[PDB]
């Protein structure tokens, strides 16, 4: 539930609780956001955060 | 009781121990003053007031 | 721990470095005497002899 | 004579040497010491916990390593690039004499101009200052093309400007007189007409192959210095007719038809050369300096002497051909475009002069300039780092290390070896002494020194038990097992491993005795 | 001379075979083949041998010459 | 105790390997578990 | 606030008082800071740290002396210490330290007897670790023999 | 106020005259003086730093005060590095002034204000292009 | 201790016993402490006084405008010492003393020159120790860390080892003695906040206000603002530091018989600084001045400084930033030492 919460928060979705397994829409949105950040419409995250 | 080397203060930038020494000397001064007023057994009133 | 009367000054280089000089008065009163409870075990096994 | 041949210089000798004004002293160094399998007491000297000359037997190697290792914690763990270089030359144009002394020129050949100034056409010129009693107070480096005011010998008062030149400008200087004749100096083919009005200004750009049209690829535009009669007048004292190959952007002020006096600037060529020596320091720079890592884009030097010239144009590396006047011509070296060149085509360079600006790789220094030059360079370069933090070390230790780095040579001649094998300099030197003392040459054999970074040098150890002690054990054990190599131990760490007497110090006598007992009756 | 061995190094300049000479002498003293040549100050034989070396009474030449002398005497 | 020097390294030939060895170790057993004799 | 409270105690507001040297009786120049500070006795007690060993138990495979406190211990000269000794011309101390003191069995016993008898000689032998090394490399197909000339 | 960049030199803010042309001899000389003073000051500060660094450095026996004495040096060297990076920019600006090509934006030919040049004498671009480039940079970086 | 890099805070040492007779000799001859006083790196002495000694000597030799026994003429150093120990004169007070120095002028002969020098009581008492061969000039001066080391060095160069060892021991004993008699300590009021701190701070803040105003005008993007502010803050920091040190050093305005004068103060912390026993100007700054600008993790320098000092009290943010800097340094030290060891080992392997 935490993993899903963080995953949906990173992709700006209102929905908090998901199904554990990766729906393929997830992967597609992931690649969309990756190419977005590669274009420059986003900030890179640091793994230092608390 | 203890004789401490002064050359440890300025290069070790921990100056808090010096203020600690001062405030502690003042606290024991109060304690002495109360011990003195009790050894003479002045009166409840005077000890209470002080 | 405990609170002692300290004086900041060099006393014939016995506190040369971070070392500390202490007066017999503290040991006399036994105010830094610790109790340590150590355990010892003697085990008697059975050898083939 | 105030100091007889090799004497140990103790404090009092130094005091006597100071009261006089001796400037330079040849001192025997450990690097050049001649004895094989160790060093000689004298070349090393005294300096130790005791006062005296080194006693035979002391392990100087580990002493030096210890002394160079103990410090290195005052130094910061990064590579701070303060790069300030506080004490500059106050400006870039004029020189400023600090103390009143005689002016003395080193390594130059000047050309008196029409006003009568010694315009210097030498790249390696220095201008020192002699003091009252014969010593070098001030020393300055004057670049190529700087007009002077006072020449050589005359006394300069305190704070007099003795030299002047435009920084961002490398002048082309004519040595003889007569009319300027244009060669291949066609309008459109080799130059681009950007012309001013009456006073005769131009912005002519000598275009390289790319910007020159399809016909002007090989056309070398030149400025011939001819006389009234026609024949090419020769530079004073030399037979070369001065054919100044005008490089790119040679702004020819004096057009064709103006009698140039001997020493007038031919054409302004702009060069925005960096004028600051960024200081570098801290620990890792030291490790890298001691590991002899090929630096970044290295500066280049000349290999043999002789008049330089260009070669096949613009293939991605412009050619430089050094042709020796006497020896064979054929040394062409390709060079990348981004390198800036210091010498004109029609110039006579010497071997190991600077050709490009930047950092020199110690390997080149050793190969061209030789041993003492590389050792001095290393010593000074590290010592600068160590003094930057204020840790004092005597040079002798760094010197022993440098000697350990040069342990190896490579044979180019023949006669007893494999003609190409990297071989220790000691075996080569003993075999050369043998051959040359015997009747037969064989051939030979000529060698060249090579410089190794302390790690590789360590890896090139002879005895295999040490190398197995600190190297990848499997590799050394395998190679030595196949080679059938035989270890006499000869070293310190070997004997430690076997638990017998190290050959250093108190035990040297023991081993010395054994050496005499071996190979005896 | 258990402070500075400077005078022994002034006698023997190697500063290493010094310790070997002193060891030979002090072992010649320990196994009681000989007796001390200097009045002892309740010292052990190490500093005794150093004291003998520093005054020029004993060195390598005196050890070898006197040793072969005593040897040839003991031959009879 | 010998006075030696020069330590030599070479591939061991099979006859040398037989030379050093005193016997062939045929079975993997170690000890009797009852009496711990080998 | 400290100044105020010190005044309430009737003590010098600067917090320094003149002290007399208890040995001679002379006063100290420049009064010195005195006062109470809270100190702690840490668990690092000299009673535990002190340790010495003459002779004791040795290890099974590599005949070195055991390291530690339960077993007497026996510090350890490392390469850095070796280098230090090599820096001097100190060959005999290094030699004993390397063989007679740890790994040479016969040497160590003979030296025990010599010391007890009041003689000081030595007999270095071969360090046991080196013998183990020979046997371990020989276990491979690598012939390592001590040659003679 | 004696704390800006005009303070380093003994110069007070210029004042373009009514019919004063843009780049005249006097303005160029002014800016050269300013830059030269700034530089010489920075280099003298580097000399101070180095003398300090050379005097202080010592071997401390406590690991929690060697870090104390090597955590102020890191900051000091940081500032010195930054100013060294600015010495190359000042050098380049001094080259543009000597070349008489100073005061105009490198992207668009518009001339950069005199008051901005008295503000940050090393300015290479106009405020508009500067802002756009800074945004593009910060966006392509993160 | 300097040779061992040892400090008495629970550091431990090992003790080995050389067994054979030859080992005993090698230890006593080559390895003995007294034989190795010169550093193998450079020729200079290693055993120089460290911290407490230097403080004692600095106090003992330092001169003062006015005290007890100004202008007394003493027949010799022993009488000087008799005067000090009886309390008829301060341990430092300007005085005319007769002293007999010896000179190695001839071929190793000592020639006594005996005349009247103008020195301190303390300097004579110290001159008692000095062995014969040294010129008086050596001790006549302030006698700090540098000067004391040079003193020892010259003693070595002229006489030789034996006397230098004895002179070093004597120096230690005397330094400890007179350091104890001085009674120097460190009180809260000994670290004086310069009167003009807040003035310079207000000026720097006014300048930041002006730079903000010139930002709102649109002459500078944010980057120029950041850089410019950081530079003005650095300059303000250095100026305040220098002003505090000026206040601190020469503030003892002591008076002679009539009019007054000013001199190198006897502020305990200042003497502890200047003698070279502990501390440098930077640390004194951080106690009594503003502890400058600080850096965040990434190497970027935070724009706003602390402005507080340890005599005063810091606040949450300021302490947090100081944590950044401190812990960064603390984590770097370990790695640095562990890699310097490796460098030294691969440098010993080659040679
Ligand atoms: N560091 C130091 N050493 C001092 C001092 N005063 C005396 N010594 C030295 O200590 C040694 C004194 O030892 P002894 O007097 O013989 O008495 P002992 O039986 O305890 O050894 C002497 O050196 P020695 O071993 O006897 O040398 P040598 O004269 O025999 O050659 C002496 O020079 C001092 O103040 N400081
Ligand atoms: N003391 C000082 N240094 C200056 C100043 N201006 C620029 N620098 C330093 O020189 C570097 C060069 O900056 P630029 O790349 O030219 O960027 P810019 O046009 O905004 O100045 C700066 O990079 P930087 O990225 O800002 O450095 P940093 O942030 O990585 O530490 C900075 O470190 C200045 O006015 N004063
Ligand atoms: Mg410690
Ligand atoms: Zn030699
Ligand atoms: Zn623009």
């Amino acid at each position: 539930a935490v993993g899903r919460m963080k995953f949906n928060r990173s992709l700006l979705r209102e929905e908090i609780e998901g199904s554990g397994i990766l729906s393929k829409d997830d992967i597609i949105d992931v690649m969309k956001k990756l190419i977005d950040i590669r274009n420059g419409k986003g900030e890179v995250d640091d793994i230092d955060h608390l | 009781d203890i004789v401490l080397n002064p050359l440890g203060v300025p290069s070790r930038m921990n100056i808090g121990q010096i203020l600690e020494t001062h405030l502690g000397m003042a606290a024991k001064g109060i304690g002495d003053k109360i011990n003195a007023m009790l050894k003479q057994q002045q009166e409840v009133a005077k000890l209470r007031e002080f | 721990g405990q609170n002692m009367r300290v004086a900041f000054m060099p006393w014939n280089g016995y506190n040369f470095e971070d070392s500390i000089l202490v007066s017999e008065r503290v040991v006399q009163e036994d105010r830094f005497t610790t109790i340590h409870i150590q355990e010892l075990a003697c085990v008697s096994r059975d050898t083939k002899l | 004579i105030l100091v007889p041949r090799n004497t140990l210089l103790h404090e009092q000798w130094c005091d006597l040497l100071e009261e006089n004004s001796v400037d330079a002293v040849k001192v025997r160094s450990v690097v050049s010491c001649d004895t094989d399998f160790g060093v000689c007491a004298h070349c090393y000297g005294r300096d130790l916990a005791r006062g005296h000359i080194i006693n035979k037997g002391e392990a100087i190697g580990v002493i030096a390593a210890q002394s160079i290792g103990e410090p290195g914690t005052q130094l910061t763990m990064r590579t701070f690039h303060i790069g300030g270089a506080a004490s500059r030359a106050a400006a870039e144009s004029s020189i400023q004499v600090k103390n009143k002394g005689s002016i003395k020129l080193s390594n130059v050949k000047s050309v008196v101009n029409s006003s009568g100034k010694l315009v210097i056409t030498s790249r390696n010129t220095e201008l020192k200052l002699i003091d009252e009693f014969g010593r070098t107070k001030e020393s300055y480096k004057v670049p190529y093309g700087a007009v002077l005011a006072k020449g050589d010998g005359e006394q300069v008062a305190g704070g007099e400007t003795v030299a002047n030149w435009d920084p961002h400008t490398m002048p082309v200087i004519t040595e003889v007189s007569g009319f300027v004749r244009f060669t291949d100096m066609i309008d459109g083919q080799t130059i681009t007409r950007q012309t001013d009005e009456l006073t005769g200004l131009s912005s002519l750009v000598v275009l390289d192959s790319a910007e020159r049209t399809a016909g002007g690829k090989d056309l070398r535009p030149a400025l011939k210095i001819v006389d009234a009669q026609g024949n090419d007048v020769l530079i004073p004292g030399t037979d070369m007719p001065a054919q100044y190959f005008l490089p790119g952007k040679a702004i020819v002020q004096l057009e064709d038809g103006v009698q140039i006096s001997s020493g007038d600037t031919l054409a302004r060529i702009p060069q925005e050369s960096g004028g600051t020596k960024d200081i570098t320091g801290g620990l890792p720079r030291v490790a890298d300096l001691f590991e002899a890592r090929r630096p970044k884009e290295p500066a280049i030097l000349a290999e043999i002497s002789g008049i330089v010239s260009f070669g096949k144009e613009t293939k991605g590396k412009r050619r430089l051909v050094i042709t020796p006047v006497d020896g064979s011509d054929p040394y062409e070296e390709m060079i990348p475009k981004w390198r800036q060149l210091n010498v004109f085509e029609g110039e006579r360079v010497e071997r190991g002069d600077v050709i490009s600006d930047g950092p020199e790789a110690p390997h080149d220094i050793l190969r061209l300039r030789g041993v003492h030059a590389v050792t001095r360079y290393i010593v000074n370069e590290v010592q600068d780092v160590y003094r930057l933090q204020g840790v004092k070390i005597n040079d002798k230790h760094i010197e022993v290390i440098v000697r350990q780095m040069l342990r190896k040579a490579t044979i180019v001649n023949a006669g007893s070896s494999d003609f190409l094998e990297g071989e220790q300099v000691e075996y080569s030197r003993v075999k050369i002494a043998n051959r040359e003392l015997e009747a037969n040459g064989k051939v030979g054999a000529t060698y060249s020194r090579d410089l190794l970074g302390i790690t590789k040098a360590s890896l090139a150890t002879e005895s295999f038990i040490s190398a197995a002690s600190f190297q990848e054990t499997t590799r050394v054990l395998t190679e030595a097992a196949v080679a059938g190599k035989r270890d006499e131990l000869r070293g310190l760490k070997e004997n430690v491993i076997v638990g017998r007497l190290i050959p250093a110090g108190t035990g040297y006598a023991y081993h010395q005795d054994r050496m005499r007992r071996r190979a005896a009756g | 001379a258990r402070v500075t061995v400077q005078d022994a190094v002034e006698k023997i300049g190697n500063r290493f075979d010094l310790v070997l000479v002193a060891a030979r002498r002090a072992r010649q003293m320990q196994v009681g083949g000989k007796d001390p040549l200097v009045p002892e100050e309740n010292d052990k034989t190490t500093v005794i041998a150093l004291r003998e070396i520093e005054e020029g009474l004993i060195n390598n030449q005196i050890l070898d010459v006197r040793e072969r002398q005593e040897q040839q005497e003991q031959e009879a | 105790t010998e006075e030696f020097d020069a330590i030599k390294i070479a591939l061991a030939s099979p006859d040398m390997i037989r030379s050093w060895s005193f016997g062939e170790v045929k079975k993997p057993e170690t000890i009797n578990y009852r009496t711990f004799k080998p | 606030e400290i100044k105020e409270l010190l005044k309430l105690g009737d003590l010098p507001t600067s917090g320094q008082i003149r002290l007399y040297d208890g040995r001679t009786g002379e006063q100290f120049e420049r009064p010195v800071t005195v006062g109470y500070m809270y100190m702690l006795k840490l668990n690092h007690l000299v009673d535990d740290k002190m340790h010495a060993r003459s002779t004791g138990s040795y290890s099974l495979v590599t005949q070195q002396p055991l390291g530690g406190k339960a077993q007497f211990g026996g510090q350890r000269f490392g390469e850095m210490e070796v280098w230090a000794l090599e820096a001097y011309g100190a060959a005999y101390t290094l030699q004993e330290m390397l063989t007679v003191k740890s790994d040479d069995v016969n040497g160590r016993t003979k030296m025990y007897k010599n010391i007890v008898d009041g003689n000081h000689q030595m007999e270095p032998g071969m360090p046991e670790s080196f013998n183990v090394l020979l046997k371990e490399i020989r276990s491979l197909g690598i012939n390592i023999e001590l040659e003679d000339e | 106020s004696s704390l800006s960049i005009l303070a380093i030199a003994g110069v007070e803010p210029y004042q373009e005259k009514p019919g004063e042309e843009y780049m005249n001899e006097a303005q160029l000389a002014h800016f050269r003086r300013i830059l030269e003073a700034w530089r010489n000051q920075l280099r003298d500060e580097v000399d101070r730093t180095v003398t300090h660094m050379q005097d202080e450095a010592a071997n401390f026996p406590d690991p929690v005060d060697r870090a104390a004495q090597e955590e102020e040096f890191s900051l000091e060297l940081r500032n010195r590095d930054r100013e060294r990076k600015l010495i190359k920019k000042i050098e380049k600006t001094l080259k543009k002034v000597e070349d008489e090509d100073f005061g105009y934006c490198e992207s668009c030919g518009v001339e950069i204000g005199i008051r901005r040049l008295e503000a940050r004498p090393t300015a290479d671009l106009c405020i508009d292009c500067k802002t756009l480039a800074e945004i593009r940079e910060k966006q392509m970086a993160g | 201790c300097a040779a061992y890099n040892a400090d008495f805070d629970g550091d431990q040492m090992a003790v080995h016993v050389p067994l054979t007779l030859e080992a005993q000799l090698e230890a006593r001859a080559l390895m003995m402490s007294t034989n190795n006083i010169l550093s193998p790196a450079n020729g200079e002495p290693i055993i120089v006084p460290s911290q407490d000694v230097v403080l004692g000597l600095y106090y003992m030799t330092r001169d003062c405008v006015n005290a007890k026994g100004e202008g007394m003429v003493l027949t010799g150093p022993k009488e000087a010492e008799r005067l000090y120990r009886s309390g008829l004169a301060s341990l430092h007070a300007r005085v005319k003393v007769r002293i007999t120095e010896y000179e190695k002028d001839a071929n190793g002969e000592l020639v006594a020159k005996t005349s009247l020098k103008d020195t301190t009581v303390g300097r004579a008492i110290l001159w008692m120790i000095v062995p014969k061969g040294l010129p008086y000039s050596i001790v006549n001066q302030a006698l700090g860390k540098k000067a004391i080391s040079k003193m020892l060095n010259t003693c070595y160069r002229i006489l030789g080892l034996k006397p230098t060892v004895i002179f070093a021991d004597q120096i230690m004993y005397t330094g400890f003695a007179y350091a104890a008699r001085s009674g120097a300590s460190v009180g809260i009021d000994d670290m004086v906040i310069p009167e003009k701190k807040h003035e310079i701070i207000s000026e720097a803040e006014a300048e930041v206000a002006e730079i903000q105003e010139q930002f709102q005008s649109g002459l500078v993007t944010a980057g120029e603002r950041y850089n410019k502010v950081i530079d003005i803050w650095a300059a303000a920091n250095d100026r305040v530091s220098k002003a505090m040190m000026d206040n601190l050093q020469t503030e003892t305005v002591i008076n002679r018989d009539g009019q007054e004068e000013k001199q190198v103060s006897f502020n305990s912390i200042y003497m502890m600084a200047d003698s070279g026993a502990r501390g440098s100007a930077a640390q004194i700054r951080q106690l009594a001045g503003m502890r400058g600008l600080m850096a965040k993790p990434d190497g970027s320098i935070i724009e706003t400084p602390i402005t507080a000092n340890f005599r005063e009290g810091l606040n949450v943010l300021q302490y947090f930033i100081s944590t950044h800097g401190a812990r960064k340094g603390l984590a770097d030290t370990a790695l640095k030492t562990a890699n310097s060891g490796y460098l030294t080992r691969r440098l010993v392997d080659v040679a």
